[PDB]
Order: structure tokens, then C-alpha cells, then sequence
């Protein structure tokens, strides 16, 4: 099962606030502490603080400006972090980590994307990718999907509900005027479609809308 | 109140007293020689414990003559007390094992 | 005996962004270190004590970290009153020890100096001398230059100067350029001028009486 | 109020000695140290030697040449440092600080400026400076003070006693055959001159001559 669990992403405007969540299952001794990591895009990972749920008490780093806050919850068994008046630079993926108290973690999170904009949260638009008219197929068939005009990050794309992944690209996204645009393709065997179903399924967390796209050829 | 429960309460109070003046005497005796590391209150207090219990984990140790004359004192006075006490611990227990028997 | 290391000797940050000042000691001394602050002629002010412990007074801007031989002081958004001299001392190891200190400035944007030309006063001639007195406050950056001219006849004798450090309430600078002549030599000229040669004007500003 | 108080200054021909004092209130514990900081004009701080008044040991920096003597006195609760035999070399302005025994110096002194020369005490000669006839004024006037023909430093120059800070510069001084030199400027509002009273306090402690000086238009 799933130890640590995180949302998909939340968007703040700088100034306010965000209280990101790091529901555990599992194992819950007494001894158990739950860190936090930064990791801003392309670079690498950054602890931030700790804290025992047993006790309540919290470390951080002091290297780094703290704008973090700890705190914890014995009965939902849920760690919580408290960010203050966010600006660009914090703007980051915050994972969460279980320690046993031995040194390392042992498991991490999913990880929530906070991203820091003042712009407006967008479903993202996805549509099919079918070969053209004209386009001769070899011994096995590209296909793929588009997923543009969404904010902010992060976007989940699967085929056929994680069953398709042999053959899958997900190129990142490009950002153009406040809205990020992406493409995924697929590659099955050419005598594998249309008979047998093909279908991508994105999902938008920050906007909570996972919509599905059935790759049919063009009529 | 006997002698030996007497003795012993006596002897912690008393290494209490050992515990401050010496960490004051230290810090008094160990500034002015360079390299010296048992130069404040706080930590010599910390450092007075850890000798007079014996441990000695060597973070902190004195290296002049009045330092270490000082450190030896501390030893004996904790050496002593929690051997006081012992000594107490045994003559209660004796005392009354007379006590389970025809005395 | 420890040596501490402050480098570099002077730091130049722009303002509202984040400066660390470093410090580091010739061995291990864990957190026994220290933080001083010393404006334009005043005493230092303790800012952090054991590397990281803050102080009852000093703003949370300020902030310490470090442990071992590498210690960092920081000001999250550093403003113009955080101009100073910034000192570290270490408590571990007998006798204690101080760095040799980092100057703080803030890059702050063009200023066009504040000429003012002033006339020796009627208590100063009584004397038997006089001194006219000429002010260019409040510029950035530094880099200015100062001219006599004495009924058009540029003067150099008699002239003394004097630069201030980045002043700590504008992040500015300011001089003062003073003629010194003998009562004699006053009498027999009437005209003083001020010039003044800055960046921020192609043209000289100047001021005579 | 203030726990450390020192001299302004004093003044010492080579060859001399003087008794520098660091009278102490506020929390007089058992365990206080009493330290002196030397600072040399340009450079930064020195720590020359230390002693605790509650048992009268004292101890000296063994780096340097050891030219110091510091005593104490219970009764008055005052250090002081003996300097034997100067040059131009300890020309220089002497720190006092209290610490309590835990490495760090909580409060500092205002510190003493000694000067080594073989020149005379020369009270400080005070003049206004009001702007001329023809000089035009916009949203805010510029007023000054001109210290001259003393030795040897420091000068302190406060406008209005204290009450006026903002807008007030103090040039350092210059040195013309033995004798100091420098000048103030206060730059107040138009609209509060001379119909508000502006005034200068110019203080001397070498010689302890403490004068004021009223800053009236040209007549
Ligand atoms: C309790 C008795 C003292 C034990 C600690 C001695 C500390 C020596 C010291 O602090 O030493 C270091 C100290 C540094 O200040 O220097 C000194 O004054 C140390 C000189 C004192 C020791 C005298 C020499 C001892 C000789 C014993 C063996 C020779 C027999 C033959
Ligand atoms: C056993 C303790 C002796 C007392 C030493 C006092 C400190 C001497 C200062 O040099």
C-alpha cells in the first residue's frame, strides 16, 4: 500500500499562504519522524525540517530562510507544513519522507508541485493524435495525445489506465503566455489498432479534472 | 535520622557545593593558557559532572596544573559521595535482614 | 591560538536581496562563535550569539548558521540602516578571537549631489582668518570631484576634503570641500564658486555667492 | 541605562602611561568578566586582555606586546587598564565589555580614543554656516557647523541636542600641522526655519569643553 500520501499540486499567489498535507499508513511506531524535502526544477533535493508526531517537536534548517512550520496529528495520522508569504524562489516540488530514527528514508511521497503564480487555474484541453491519410505504417503504429492551455503543473498521463507502457513518451511542457502545453505519444504493434482500444487518460490535480481520449482513426 | 542516612545527605549536598566552585575554579584556573577549551561556566558545570561520575567522555579536559589539581578534587568528592551512599545502602539493607531473622 | 577568516573583505549587495557573510575558523570550535555589528564610529552590538541563537533587540532580519569551521551571518532583504562593519568571535578555545571584519554596502540607484556654498561666518573673521565652506551631500556613487574657482581662476591652495562613508539611512555618500584663506587673501578677491563633477550630469553643477 | 561608561579621551606624550576606567551598573554577578578591545583607525578589533573583579586575576593577550595592566576595584565596581610606555602605534581607541561568562560580549563601552603626541589640548573653535544672499532655497534648507583648531579628537556634534537626527551628516576630520578639522551639516524642512530653532552642541571630552551654537539667517 501507499505509505505516504500528498496532493497533486497547489497554486499560491505570492504573499498568501499554503498548508501542504502527509496523510501515513503503514507501520506508526513512536520513533518515527517525518522530513521534508524541497526540489526546485533541475536542481537537486533540499532538507527543509523535521518533526516527531510522538512528541510534537520540530527541527528546520537554519541555512535557508525558514518560512516553514511543522505540525502534526496523532489521530488522522497526517503531518502537516506550514508555508508563509511564498515568492518565485519557492516555487518547488516538497516531498515527504518517513525516517524509522535510523538515518535514512526508509519511503518517500509522491510529492506536491506548489507552484507560486497570480494567474487562474485552467483545465487543460487534450485531443487525439491519429495518423494521417497517407501515412504508410510500418510493423508498429505511433499514436498520442495533446494537452495544452493548463495551469499550473503538474499533468499525470497514462494509456489505458497504466496497462500501456512499453512505447510511451511524455515530453514536458513548454509555457507560453501563463499556460503550459505538452504532448504524450504511444507506440503499439500496427496490427494491435484500431481493433483493440487505445486510450489516454490525463489527469489535472491542481484543477482536480482526470478526463480520458479514445485514440480512433481519422474517418 | 541516623549516621549512615545522615552521612549520605550530607555528602550529596556537599558535591553539589564541588560541582559549582569547581566548575568556578576551573574556568578561574584554565583561561590564560592557550588551546584551553574549559573556559565558561556553563559547559565547565557539565564537565564537572561527567567527573565527579566518572565517565570522563574527553570533550572537555583541563590542562593546567591548579585546572587538573582542581579536577582531582572533584574526582574524590564524587568518588566518595556516591561511595557514601553505597555504604549507606548497605547498612539499611543489613540492618534489616536482622530484622527477618532474631535481631 | 584560532584564526578566523572573513572573506571577502567587502560585500556588495543590491538592496532588498539576501547577503551571507562568511567566517571561518583555522579549526573545529562547533558553535562557539559570534556575531558583532559596528556602524560609522560606534561600538559593536551583538547580532547572533552561538552561531545560530538570536538576540532580544536585534531585528529578525538577521540570522546565523554554521557549525564546526564554517559559519554564515544573514540579513534576508538587507536595507540601508544594515550598513556596517561585521564582525565574528569565537569562545571555544582560550584566548578568544575576533575576524578581521567584512564592510557592508548597498548598490543603490543614481543620486545627483545637493551643492551648498556657504560664507565664512562673522565670528571666524574676527579672528583673523576666514573659510568658506562647500557641501556635496547625499550622491551615489562615490565618484565625484570638487573645484575652487576664485573669480574664475581655479584655486587649489588652502583646500581640504573630506569623504564620508555610505551613509546608513539613504545608502548615499557626502563631502565636504573647505578653502581655508587668511583674512587678507579675502578681502582682496570677492568672488567664490563650488563646482562639482558627477556622474548623474554631463554639465557641472555648481553654486557661488 | 548605560552599564559601561568610559573617557572620551587622553591624551599621552610617548614614553608616558595613563589609567583608563570602566565604571559598570546594572547586574553585577560573581562570575563577570571584564574584557578590552583595542582598535586601531582603519582596522578591526583586537582583544588585548580580560579579567574577573571577584577574584582579581587577570589574564593578557600573549600575541602582541604586552604593554597592559588591568585591575579592578568591588567597591566602585570599576576596571581599569594601565598602559605603560606608548608610541604612536597604541594610538588608538580602547573598547571595554562585560561578559557574563558564556564566551560572547553582550554589552560594550563607548570606548576611549587615546591619542599619542607630543602636541598641546586645543579647545575646538565653532562656527555657523548659513546659506548666502543669492543662494535659493526649494522644499529643504541646508544649515551647518564648522569645527576647527582642536586636538585631539574626538568631537561629538549633535543638532538640537539629539532631537534632530534625520538629514545630518558629520565629516570625518583632517589633520593640518597639529590640528584637527571638520565640519556638520543638518538639512531641515524650508518651511521650519529659522522660525523653529536650530542649534548645534559640539562636544570636546579631551579638553571637556562642551559648547553650543545657534544657526541664524545672514543678516
Ligand atoms: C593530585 C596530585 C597531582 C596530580 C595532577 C598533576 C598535574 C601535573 C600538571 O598539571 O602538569 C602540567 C602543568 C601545566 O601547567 O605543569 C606542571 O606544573 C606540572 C608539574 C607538577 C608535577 C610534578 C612532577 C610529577 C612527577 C611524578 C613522577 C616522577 C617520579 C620520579
Ligand atoms: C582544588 C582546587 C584548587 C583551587 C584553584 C583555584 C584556581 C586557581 C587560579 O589560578
Amino acid at each position: 500500500q501507499v505509505q505516504l500520501q500528498q496532493p497533486g499540486a497547489e497554486l499560491v499567489k505570492p504573499g498568501a499562504s499554503v498548508k501542504l498535507s502527509c496523510k501515513a499508513s503503514g507501520y506508526t511506531f513512536t520513533s518515527d519522524w517525518i522530513h521534508w524535502v524541497k526540489q526546485r526544477p533541475g536542481h537537486g533535493l533540499e532538507w527543509i525540517g523535521e518533526i516527531i508526531p510522538s512528541y510534537g517537536r520540530a527541527n528546520y534548517n537554519e541555512k535557508i530562510q525558514k518560512k516553514a512550520t511543522l505540525t502534526a496529528d496523532k489521530s488522522s495520522s497526517t503531518a502537516f507544513m506550514q508555508l508563509s508569504s511564498l515568492t518565485s524562489e519557492d516555487s518547488a516540488v516538497y516531498y515527504c519522507a518517513r525516517e524509522r530514527g535510523d538515518g535514512y528514508f526508509a519511503v518517500w511521497g509522491a510529492g506536491t508541485t506548489v507552484t507560486v503564480s497570480s494567474a487562474k487555474t485552467t483545465p487543460p484541453s487534450v485531443y487525439p493524435l491519429a495518423p494521417g491519410s497517407a501515412a504508410q505504417t510500418n510493423s508498429m503504429v505511433t499514436l498520442g495525445c495533446l494537452v495544452k492551455g493548463y495551469f499550473p503543473e503538474p499533468v499525470t498521463v497514462t494509456w489505458n489506465s497504466g496497462s500501456l507502457s512499453s512505447g510511451v513518451h511524455t515530453f514536458p511542457a513548454v509555457l507560453q503566455s501563463d499556460l503550459y502545453t505538452l504532448s504524450s505519444s504511444v507506440t503499439v504493434p500496427s496490427s494491435s489498432w484500431p481493433s483493440e482500444t487505445v486510450t489516454c487518460n490525463v489527469a489535472h490535480p491542481a484543477s482536480s479534472t482526470k478526463v480520458d481520449k479514445k485514440i480512433v482513426p481519422r474517418d | 535520622s541516623a549516621l549512615h542516612w545522615r552521612a549520605a545527605g550530607a555528602a550529596t549536598v556537599l558535591l553539589v557545593i564541588v560541582l559549582l566552585a569547581g566548575s568556578y575554579l576551573a574556568v578561574l584556573a584554565e583561561r590564560g593558557a592557550p588551546g584551553a577549551q574549559l573556559i565558561t561556566y556553563p559547559r565547565a558545570l557539565w564537565w564537572a559532572c561527567e567527573t565527579a561520575t566518572t565517565v570522563g567522555y574527553g570533550d572537555l579536559c583541563p590542562v593546567t596544573l591548579w585546572g587538573r589539581l582542581v579536577a582531582v578534587v572533584v574526582m574524590v568528592a564524587g568518588i566518595t559521595s556516591f561511595g557514601l551512599v553505597t555504604a549507606a545502602l548497605a547498612t539499611w539493607f543489613v540492618g534489616r535482614e536482622q530484622e527477618r531473622r532474631g535481631h | 591560538d584560532i584564526l578566523l577568516t572573513q572573506s571577502p573583505a567587502i560585500l556588495s549587495v543590491s538592496p532588498g536581496e539576501r547577503v551571507s557573510f562568511s567566517c571561518r575558523a583555522s579549526q573545529s570550535i562547533g558553535t562557539d562563535i559570534h556575531w558583532y555589528q559596528q556602524r560609522t564610529n560606534g561600538s559593536p552590538r551583538l547580532l547572533i550569539k552561538y552561531a545560530s541563537e538570536s538576540i532580544s533587540g536585534i531585528p529578525s532580519r538577521f540570522s546565523g548558521s554554521g557549525s564546526g569551521t564554517d559559519f554564515t551571518l544573514s540579513i534576508n532583504s538587507v536595507e540601508s540602516e544594515d550598513i556596517a562593519n561585521y564582525y565574528c568571535q569565537q569562545s571555544n578555545r582560550w584566548p578568544f578571537t575576533f575576524g578581521s571584519g567584512t564592510k557592508l554596502e548597498i548598490k543603490r540607484a543614481d543620486a545627483a549631489p545637493t551643492v551648498s556654498i556657504f560664507p565664512p561666518s562673522s565670528e571666524q573673521l574676527t579672528s583673523g582668518g576666514a573659510s568658506v565652506v562647500c557641501f556635496l551631500n547625499n550622491f551615489y556613487p562615490k565618484d565625484i570631484n570638487v573645484k575652487w574657482k576664485i573669480d574664475g581662476s581655479e584655486r587649489q591652495n588652502g583646500v581640504l576634503n573630506s569623504w564620508t562613508d555610505q551613509d546608513s539611512k539613504d545608502s548615499t555618500y557626502s563631502m565636504s570641500s573647505t578653502l581655508t584663506l587668511t583674512k587678507d587673501e579675502y578681502e582682496r578677491h570677492n568672488s567664490y564658486t563650488c563646482e562639482a563633477t558627477h556622474k548623474t550630469s554631463t554639465s557641472p553643477i555648481v553654486k557661488s555667492f
